[PDB]
Order: C-alpha cells, then structure tokens, then sequence
C-alpha cells in the first residue's frame, strides 16, 4: 500500500476497511496517504539501533 | 381522448363515433395524424407504436433475405469458388463432411437472423449496410462504418456464424473486409473477442457473411466456395416509409 | 462425397525469404472429424405464436 | 540470528503487508497475453456451463447422447490426481504447467464466445483461455498441496475442540453403506418432505422405524437429512434407550462444533457490501451458496436477495423465481414446469409463509454443514442424489394393507405371529408398503392409519434444478473480476441416495429416482455407471471422472471444483480429521 | 369400476370410493397390454395426476373406518389452542401409542 | 546481480531446534515431524557473524 | 524450409450440394408480410 | 430369481449354522453372497450379517 | 431474585412458544447462551453475528467493566481445552482479590 | 494454557470428579431435548424445602 | 443503566433503544483473539495506551 499499482475493489467500502487495516502502525507505513505526485514519506521513528 | 372515448366506452379510437371523431378534431386540431391518414408509417393509437414501427424492418429485411437466397439458389447451383486457399492430401475429406453438412446451415442462419431480438440484430453487420444503403438513396448511428466505407463496391462488412455445434453468432464487431476468377482477401486498418482475427472462409468452423454499400452481399464458406447475391433486387423498403427509418437511425457528420 | 477439382498435385519447395507473389493455405484441426459435430438448431418449447 | 547473539521471529503475520494489497485480483494483462496463439477445442466438459431444458426426469439422457461424441476424445484438463508432486514441475507429462499461472486462479481451455447460462452442445473449434476463479484454498491441485498435509492441519485443529465419539460413527457408516437398506426409509423422508407438521404427525412410525431397524444393524436408521436428524433430536428424543439416542445427539453436537470454528477465527468488524464478516471469511457463512436439498425456500429468500445476485435461472419454463406459499393435493401438480419452489416446511401450514421464514440463519448453514462436509466423510466417493417422481411415490406411499380390527381385538406387534398385523404374510402382496416395511424388516403397526389422513394433507409436485449464479463478493470484486461467475447447481424437491443398490430389481433401476448428479461431491460411480438405459462406451468414464450433467454446474464454474472431491474419496484418516480438514478447505480467498 | 388398461377411465370419484386395502390387488392383476385408442383430456401425465387425488382423498376413508382405533389429534404444535392470555399453547410430541381397546 | 543467485543463511523453524546452530552442522538437527532446518551456505557461513 | 503439400487455385474446384426438394418449402423461406412474433 | 424363491432356505440355514458355529455358511460362491449382503439383510443377526 | 438456571437454548421447536414461560433476560456475561438471544422472537436480524461472540446483557444489570468479573474469565471458560477436573481448579484459582 | 497450568499443580491431593459424572452432567447441558417439566418444578420447589 | 420498569421486557426494550450504537463500532474488550507480541506491537493494539 506504500504505492500506487492496481485497481482497487469496486465494494469501495470494503476496501477503505481494509486500507487502514493494513496500515495501521508498519514501521514501512506512512500517514496521511498517498497524493497525485510523490513518494509516499516513509515516517521516522525516534530511534534506530 | 381518454374521456370521450371513456365516457363512450370506446376500448380503441378507431372504434370512436364519427361525430366523436370530429368534436374532438373540433376542440384539438393536432389529432388529424392518428385519425384521418390512409397508411401512416407509425401505428395510430397503440404502446407499442414504436416497437411495431421496429418489428416490420426486421420482418421485411428477411423476406429480402430470404427470397433472394432462393434466387441465387434457384436449382442446382454452380458455384465453383472465389477465394484462394490451397490444401493439403487429406485436407479435401473434411470438405466431404461440407458436402453432408451442407443444407442445414441455410435454414439454421435464417433460423438464427429470426432467433435474434431485432434490437440485438442493429448492431450487426447487415442491419448498418442497409443502412450505408438507405443513406444512399447519410451516416449512420455509431460511425461502425469506416472512413473507406463509402469509396468502392469492395469494401464489404462481415458477419461470423458458427458452423458446427449451435449455428451462433460469434462477433461484437461487423469485420469489414476488403476483397480484390480470382481475388484474395484484405484487411483494413484499426476489448478482445476471440474469432476476429481471420480471413472470411480462412477456416473451419466459420461461416461468413458480408454486405455491400451496393448492397450486394456475399456467403463465404471455408475453401473459397463463395458467391454474390442481389439482394438488391428483393429489397422492397418505400422510401416514406424509409425516410422515419434512417433519420431515426442516421448520424448527422459534421 | 469429394469435391470437385480441376489439377492433381504439384510439390513446391518454398524459401522463406524468396516468397514473391504470395499466397496462403487452408486450415484443418488435429482432432478427427467425428468431434466436429452437426450443426444444430432445435425448435424451442415455446414458439412465436 | 539479528546482528547479534540476538533471535528474531518471522510470522505468516508477517506476510499481511503483501498477500493483501487488491493486486492479487488484478489479472488483466494475464488473460490478454496468454489469449494469442490459440488454444484447439478441449472437448469441453467441465469448461462449459449448459442452461438447463425440459423437465429434469430426462435431463441426463440428454446430455447421455449430447456428450456421446467428445467424452471418448480425450482427456479432461485434470489428470493430476494420478501424478505425483514435481511431476508437475517437470517439463514432460504437464502440457498444462504453462496453464498454471496465479494461486487465486485458475487459466484453462473453456468454449470460445458463446454465453455460458445457454445452450446444450457448444461448436467446437476454436478454443478460448480466460479465468475462473478459485473460491477456497482447498481448490488447489494436490500435486501442489498433498493429501497429508491436508489432515496435517486437520488433526492439530482437533484438539481443543468436540469430537464425535469413536464408536457412534461405526453406527452412521455403517448406515450409510448398507446395502440391503429397507427403502421406506428413502419413501418415509420424501413422505415427510422437511414438512415439520407432517413429522409430529407421524411420530409413532419414526418411532419405531429406527427402534426396528436397530435391532438389524447397530445403525441409524433415516439419516440423509440434516431436518430430518433434527427433527428427531427434539420432537423424539424420549422414547428410546440412549445407546441409540447417543448417535444423534453426537452427531449435533459436532455439527454444533464444526459450526464455531469459524467465529473462533474472526474479528469484529463493520458489515460490508451486504454480507457480514463471516460470509467473507469462510465459504459456509454466504448464504449465496446454498445446499443441494432445498425442501423450503429460505435460502433463494436469502441468496436471489443479495447484491452479489445475478439471475437465478430456473429452466423449465419461466426463468425467475415465483413461489408458493403451502402446497397441498390440488397445489402439488406432480409433473409441471413452471419454477415454483415450495415453503410447506414449517410446524405451522395455518400460520403459512411465503415472504417471512421461520428458521433461524444458521439452519441452511447446518445444512451446508452437514451435507456439504459430513457426508462426504462417510462416502468416499459412493454418494449420489435423486430426482423424485412424487407421482411414483405418492402412489406407494398411501399404499398399505393394514387390516380392520375385531371388536375386542388387541394391537398389531408382531410380524409372523399375528395375523391382524400389517406386516404379516397374509398381508403381504407385492407392490404394497407394509411389502416394503417388510422388504427390510420394519416393525411398524396397526396405529399407521394416524399416517394417511395428513399424507393427504400435504405433498410436493416433483423436483426442479434450480441455477443460481453470483458475482465475486465485497472483497474480491476489483474491475477485472466483476464479469466473473460462481454456478451453484441444486434441487428443490429431492433426496440423497446413499447407497447405491442397483445389483437388485427391488427398486427397478431409476423408477421413482432418476438420479441427476447435482455436483462433483455426489456424483455416482455406482449409480450414474448404472442408469437407464446407457451406453457402455462411457464406462471409462465413469469409473472416475465425475459425471456432472452440466445444467447443474461445471468443473471450474463452482465453488467446489475436482481437487478437494478426491481428496474426500482418499486418506483415510479418521472422521474427526476429514470433517476439521475439508473445513479447512473451505477458507476463502 | 375403472378399468386399469385404458387411461380414458380414471376419476376421483371411481379411486375414492376404492379401498386402499383393494387397490394393492387390482394394480398387480391386470392386462400388462396398454391400450392407445383412447387417450386422457387432461393428457397421460394429467391421466396420473387424477389417479392420486383418487388416492389422497381415500385416506380418509380408509381412516374412518379406522375411527374407533385412535385418540383426538392433539396439537402437534404451540400457537394452536383458544385462550392464550395467561397459560400457552403447548404442542404435544404424538410419540404415544394412538390404539383403543 | 552477475549470478542469479541469492544465499540462505541459519534458518529453521524452532528456536528450540535453533539451538543445534551453536555446534556447526556436523549434528545439526535437520528434520523434525515438520519442524525443518537449513544451515548456512553462503561465502558468510563459519564466520564472526 | 517448410514441406508440405500444393495443388494450384483454380476457379474449376466445385464442392457439391444436394437438396431435399422441401428446403425452400421451409418457414423461413416463406414468409408473410406479417409474422406472428 | 430362485434364490429369492428359496430365500427362507437360506436364511434358516445360515442361522442354524451359525448357533453351531461361528462360521459363515455359502462363502464358496461370490454370486451368493452377493445375494445375501442385497436380499436378505433383514432376517440374520447382525453378527453374522 | 426468583431466577432459574436454563442450560439448553432449545429454539428449534414450536411447541412451548419460546419464550412463554420463561422470558431469558441474561443476567451477566456469564450467562448469555447464543442461542438464547439470537433466536428469541423480537431480535433484530441486522444485530445476528455480532451477538455470536458478544454478551449483550442491557446495563440495568450491569456492564462489562464494573462487574466483578470481567470478560477473560468468560473467555477462559469457552475456550480452554482442558477436562473439567483440571479446568475446576483453573477457574477457582481465579478468583483471589488483588 | 498457563491458566490452566497452575491447576495441574493444584489438581493433586484434593478431591477429582470421577469419570461417569463428568459426561452424565455435560451431555444433560447439551440435551436439546431436555424435559420442560424439570423447570417448572424447580421453580415450584422455590428454595422451599 | 438504572433499574428500569418490570423485569418482563427490559432486555427487549435494550434491544431497540440499543441498536444503533452498539454496531456502530467494534467494542474495545472484544481483543480475545489477539495474541501475544500481537499486543506489544504498535498496530493492532491501539489500545496499547
């Protein structure tokens, strides 16, 4: 969900459930989602080890 | 004209009263159409006047069909071929199936064009060429017609019925093809269906059937074993009939 | 029941680059010709009129 | 091992950022590359789906004939089940590897342009390549799945969980393989039709049906119905010593725990697209998929009222659904065609009910638990349905020789002693049902007049093969998925035949029951490779390869295709794996 | 009487007033030859459709001569019974035994 | 990217059968009922890390 | 290369029909001005 | 058809047998104990059914 | 007060209406047999699964979190493999106060 | 399973059910034919001794 | 919620006073099928504060 690539469910109900389901807390996973051009900005948690 | 002829219990307007008749011409002018014309080309006073205006064009076309295939056909036929497709040794026995396999398909096709609503029989082949036709004596609804169309009498437009199995149609698409003793076969230039990449008669399985802007028409059978017909001279359409038909079905180009 | 034909046969070698004036062939499937059935077309249940 | 002296751990959790992106349906280019270079007409079978014609008391002896010519062409696209894993994977013996493209789906030689819900004998020719879609997880080929990892998940399920006991399924599988079996007990189940009323009518012959014919065979006696079964759990259970009585109530409470395995792995979550969570989640839930014995209507109510829905095609005559609400002497027209499916189920005919069920929602689900699951468990293959001729058989149903009583005379017991007994051989004539009370021992008495006043009352015209179809569900409904179709084939008004009997002409062969394989999971090797009156070329195919007449669905135009039917007549782990492990199978996708 | 070798034959009336105890021997007795000369009106599958009215409604009869063998038919079932208001309407499982000496 | 090749490295699927990793692959325990091994091959196997 | 066999396309190869003299005696080869569909 | 003429015969014969013995009584023959497994499974003891 | 204990959810006949005698109102979570308030004759169809793995119990007698057992003692007992003997004891070590 | 645990430690030295009362009791909870007449006697008896 | 009318028809007066709320959202105790190191993680225990 990071890009953009395939057509979506056309039950468009059943696939915004599934956006955040997906997307809920990945470190890989960004907040508010995808524009028209762009990455997607990959968030940065407070530390790294 | 529902309470002079509810209060009269007239069921159908032509059943109205003469004085009834004309009172009502008295009070709304407009009316002289559904009541005094001989012939109209609409039915005066029924639901489906539209629909019944559709169901005679698909009956009188079959009977230009259907008594010009008997012309071509008259006796025993002498057909010998028209296309250029050679054999192979043992390819000529599946044509002695094509011998036996012969006489049933001609009633089966026409069985099929009848078998077809004629809302779904305008978006075939022979339905727009009589209409390249009819606007020759114009272009029709939804430009399947191309550009090269209207140039020559050899650019013909197809139709594909499956031979064997179930006789059924097996095209979305009228596959104009342009066609040169002799004369080998053409294509013109151009989400996907499975039988429109072949020649007409390339194979079997396969009967084609292409229309003329002449209006002349062609049946080719796998082997080159083909031949014009004139369903020209069995198209019987009066042109004040014909003139709601095609501005009904003709696109004004810019 | 054969069809008629005018000649009886001619064996060409064809190169594949020396093709000029051409020409195509005709095609017949794998199976035998038991499988390609008749065609068929049966009155329905319910008629027109 | 990290970057340390550190572990670390990798789920199948771990694979929720990948498997569930909607590109797993997005199949487009596929189809439309592999479609060139044509495929030649692979005679096709289970690649077609017929719409059905005429009554269905013929309907096999049509497709008999019409598939007469291309069933001894070649082979049909699954020959798998006799090759082993890598066979596959190797160059040779699989023209069809390059056929196997997407673990979601399925690319195969199917009929070329001519709409499915149509037509009996398509043109062979050219051939075409296109889709269908795979339902379940069990639907994969066991070259890729094997058969001992399916009882591998099945087996570690059991645990934890109810089980049916291991001497009580001797009784069942037993019944179920009997062969001598009295055929009553298919007249009696027809008699009663899932009619609730006409049950608590005729109590005392389902009383003593099953206290007779235990004392035969340590076996239950009726059980091909899941109504049926429940039916005698409340309304019957007092009179009989448990040892019996065990067998029924196990047999619920399995299906009562093969029922919440499902809600054990879900989550709460909204509804969505008209269906719940659970009728995404496993294929038992959607009530769009209904059973093949259908005695009301509450499942059409249910699956025709659906957004997934298109076009449940009765084909008799008219093609949508119009139903009735009770069914009596002059409703059941015992030979018509019109596509009327009856609701004269329920305890309350006075109370009737077209529009407004009775049952609860998980009642068909029972049923989908218990035919679609449980009884391949016992049948291994040897399992088959029937078409009923209700003129046939309410004939002989209302057809007894139960003598008149003296004034001062006792009951009617015994067979052989009393002569005032209907079973007695003074009483028996042939063509007679206390004949056929004794063609299989079956002590039932002198009080069956109780029977015949509300046979009268209710009855049911013949059965009918009703075609639903729907599209992929909320979920699974991306823009190169909405043409797809799931053809659900079953019948209204008929009965499971168990065992086979057929190597006897007690029952000529297919009077009453014309036998109408509805689907791969009851499709007879005894029964249909013994029909009336048949070709013997066919006898090649019959012994495997499933004849599924293809009115009533097709190899891969279902939810339940080949590969998991194999595996219900392969390994022979217990009952308890088999019901866990094909509901296993049963995770959608 | 009907006769069984010609379908032109069969009403509910002529079933009806035939015992059920009768009917298993005149269906075994017969002529095997059918006859087809005369055929039904209602046709030859409306021909058995009036055979099994003949048969359904003479259940009746061969219970009423059966009527001093069984008890009142309780109700199966709840919501058949008069005053609902304070007690309910039970339904009775007619597992018993229906026989009077 | 000049091979094709890619390298496994100390992998199984028990932390319990994991523990037969710290004594080279002479009894590294391979197959457990289900529980499977594969030790490391790799230009990395036997080193620091 | 390719091998096969070749016989040269003339307008005289003729594949025979026959007839069972009902055929034009069909439904839809006789068709009234108006039909009852 | 003779044995379903003679089916009683059978039947008492194989009984009586089996309260001498624990043996089952026409096994020298498949066709008739195809018969007995079809015809007669009403009228035996289970144990020797 | 005057209460009864009902083990079976017997829905599946019509001949006490179901609910006549005995109107079920469930008490705590505990006590909420699924058969019982799904198939009782006035329940929504629209409310069906959610009330599968739910306890709907109306707040006059007492919600989730301030019953003095909450859920996981509940989930305990449906799920827990283990026979009665052992699973006697498993439950009655839950209840020692904190 | 931990839950569970401690009671196999406390399932020693005290008193275990025996085997014929544990399925008596459960398959009477699981009787769905279970006699109406038991819970009208139950409230009839009211505590009252 | 206060004690409220006869005891007769308090839970079906729940039932409708009750329906819309309580399918609006996904109840927070309702998490029995969440395991461990399911919870410790961020996503799918927003409940983790």
């Amino acid at each position: 969900y990071l890009g953009r690539g395939a057509p979506p469910l056309l039950d468009n109900a059943a696939a915004v459930y599934l956006r955040n389901a997906v997307v809920a807390g990945n470190r890989l996973g960004p907040a508010q989602p995808l524009p028209v051009f762009g990455c997607a900005q990959v968030p940065r948690r407070a530390g790294m080890d | 004209l529902t309470e002079a002829c509810a209060a009269e219990r007239v069921v159908r307007p032509h059943q109205l009263s003469p004085a009834a008749q004309t009172a009502l011409l008295r009070r709304f002018p407009a009316l002289e159409g559904p009541l005094r014309h001989p012939r109209p080309v609409l039915q005066p006073f029924d639901i489906a006047a539209e629909v019944a205006f559709v169901a005679r064009i698909q009956i009188a076309c079959l009977r230009a069909l259907g008594h010009s295939i008997r012309a071509a056909l008259q006796g025993g036929p002498r057909i010998f071929q028209r296309l250029r497709y050679d054999f192979g040794p043992h390819q000529s026995e599946w044509l002695g199936e094509v011998t036996r396999r012969f006489p049933v398909l001609l009633e089966n096709l026409m069985r099929a064009l009848e078998g077809t609503a004629p809302d779904a029989f305008f978006h075939t082949a022979y339905a727009l060429a009589v209409l390249a036709h009819l606007g020759g004596q114009l272009v029709p609804l939804s430009d399947d017609i191309p550009a090269r169309f209207a140039d020559s009498d050899a650019h013909y437009a197809f139709d594909y019925y499956s031979t064997s199995g179930d006789t059924l149609r097996l095209t979305n698409r009228p596959i104009a093809v342009v066609i040169d003793e002799q004369s080998k076969c053409r294509f013109m230039e151009g989400p996907h269906r499975v039988c429109e990449q072949y020649l007409p008669g390339e194979s079997y399985a396969y009967l084609c059937l292409g229309f003329n802007r002449r209006l002349c028409g062609l049946v080719v059978f796998p082997g080159g074993f083909a031949f014009t017909i004139n369903t020209a001279a069995y198209l019987s359409l009066a042109d004040p009939v014909a003139r709601a038909v095609g501005l009904r079905f003709c696109r004004g180009a810019a | 029941m054969d069809p008629y034909y005018p000649f009886d046969a001619l064996d060409v070698w064809e190169h594949r680059r020396f093709i000029v004036a051409d020409s195509r062939s005709f095609i017949t499937p794998e199976f035998p010709r038991d499988f390609y059935m008749s065609p068929v077309f049966n009155i329905p249940r319910e008629t027109a009129a | 091992w990290g970057k340390d002296h550190q572990v670390l751990r990798l789920s199948m959790e771990n694979a929720v950022g990948t498997v569930c992106h909607p590109s797993l349906m997005n199949i487009d280019a596929a189809v439309g590359g592999v479609n060139h270079d044509p495929v030649e007409a692979a005679n096709p079978y289970g690649a077609y789906v017929a719409a059905p014609a005429g009554p269905g008391a013929d309907m096999q002896q049509r497709f008999l004939n019409a598939w007469r010519q291309r069933l001894a062409h070649g082979r049909v696209r699954w020959v798998a089940e006799c090759q082993m894993t890598a066979e596959q994977f190797m160059q040779p013996d699989n023209a069809n590897l390059a056929l196997e493209l997407h673990p979601a789906f399925d690319f195969f030689a199917g009929v070329a342009d001519v709409e499915l819900p149509g037509g009996e004998v398509p043109p062979a020719g050219p051939g075409a390549i296109q889709a269908t879609w795979r339902v379940v997880n069990g639907n994969l080929p066991l070259a890729l799945c094997p058969v001992a990892f399916r009882d591998a998940r099945g087996l570690e399920l059991g645990v934890g969980r109810h089980a049916m006991a291991p001497a009580t399924i001797a009784a069942v599988r037993g019944a179920f393989e009997d062969r001598s079996y009295p055929a009553v007990f298919y007249l009696l189940q027809a008699a009663i039709h899932g009619n609730e009323h006409v049950f608590c009518a005729l109590a005392r012959l389902v009383t003593q049906c099953i206290t007779s014919y235990w004392n035969n065979t340590r076996c239950a006696a009726f059980v091909n119905d899941y109504s049926l079964v429940s039916y005698i759990v409340t309304y019957l259970g007092g009179d009989l010593p448990e040892e019996c009585m065990a067998v029924y109530r196990d047999l619920v409470a399995h299906v009562e725990a093969l029922a919440q395995l499902v809600d054990d792995f879900t989550l709460p979550g909204p509804e969505l697209g008209g269906q719940a969570q659970a009728e995404l989640n496993h294929l038992m839930r959607d009530p769009a998929l209904l059973p093949p014995l259908v005695w009301d209507c509450d499942g059409l109510m249910r699956h025709a009222a659906l957004d997934r829905h298109r076009d449940c095609r009765i084909d008799a005559g008219g093609h949508e659904p119009v139903y009735a609400a009770a069914c009596n002497v002059a409703t059941a027209d015992f030979n018509r065609n019109d596509g009327r499916l009856l609701h004269n189920t329920q305890a309350r005919a006075a109370d009737a009910a077209d529009d407004r069920p009775h049952r609860p929602a998980d009642w068909t689900v029972h049923h989908k638990i218990y035919y679609y699951v449980l009884v391949p468990a016992f049948s291994r293959g040897r399992c088959c349905t029937a078409g009923v001729r209700f003129d046939r058989v309410y004939a002989t149903l209302q057809n007894m020789v139960v003598p008149e009583i003296a004034p001062g005379e006792e009951c009617p017991s015994d067979p052989v002693t009393d002569p005032a007994h209907p079973l007695h051989p003074a009483n028996l004539v042939a063509n007679t049902v206390k004949r056929m009370f004794h063609n299989g021992r079956v002590v039932v008495d002198g009080p069956a007049m109780l029977t015949l006043q509300v046979l009268a009352h209710n009855m049911a015209e013949r059965t009918t093969a009703l075609l639903c179809s729907a599209a992929p569900d909320a979920g699974a409904n991306t823009a190169s998925t909405a043409n797809m179709r799931i053809f659900d084939g079953a019948l209204h008004a008929g009965v499971l035949l168990m065992a086979p009997q057929h190597l006897d002409h007690t029952i000529q062969n297919g009077e009453y029951f014309y036998v109408l394989p509805v689907h791969a999971l009851f499709a007879g090797a005894d029964h249909v490779a013994n029909a009336p009156n048949f070709p013997p070329a066919l006898r090649d195919l019959a012994r495997d390869v499933p004849l599924v007449p293809p009115a009533l669905g097709a190899n891969y135009f279902s939810s339940i295709r080949q590969p998991v039917v194999q595996h219900a007549r392969e390994s022979a782990a217990g009952e308890n794996a088999l019901t866990y492990a094909l509901m296993a199978g049963y995770f959608k996708m | 009487a009907p006769q069984f070798h010609r379908p032109s034959t069969i009403t509910a009336d002529n079933v009806r007033a035939l015992g059920m105890r009768g009917l298993v021997l005149a269906t075994n007795n017969a002529q095997f030859i059918m006859d087809n000369s005369y055929p039904h009106p209602h046709g030859t599958q409306g021909a058995v459709r009036e055979f099994l009215r003949g048969q359904a409604a003479a259940l009746t009869d061969l219970g009423v001569t059966h009527a001093n063998n069984t008890f009142a038919p309780q109700p199966m079932f709840a919501g058949d019974a008069a005053a609902e208001w304070l007690r309910p309407s039970f339904g009775l499982k007619r597992t018993y035994s229906p026989f009077v000496v | 990217g000049l091979f094709q090749e890619a390298y496994p490295i100390t992998c199984a699927s028990d932390p319990a059968l994991l523990r037969s990793a710290r004594d080279g692959e002479a009894h590294a325990r391979e197959t457990h009922f289900t529980q499977y091994l594969i030790y490391d091959a790799s230009p990395l196997k036997g080193l620091s890390l």
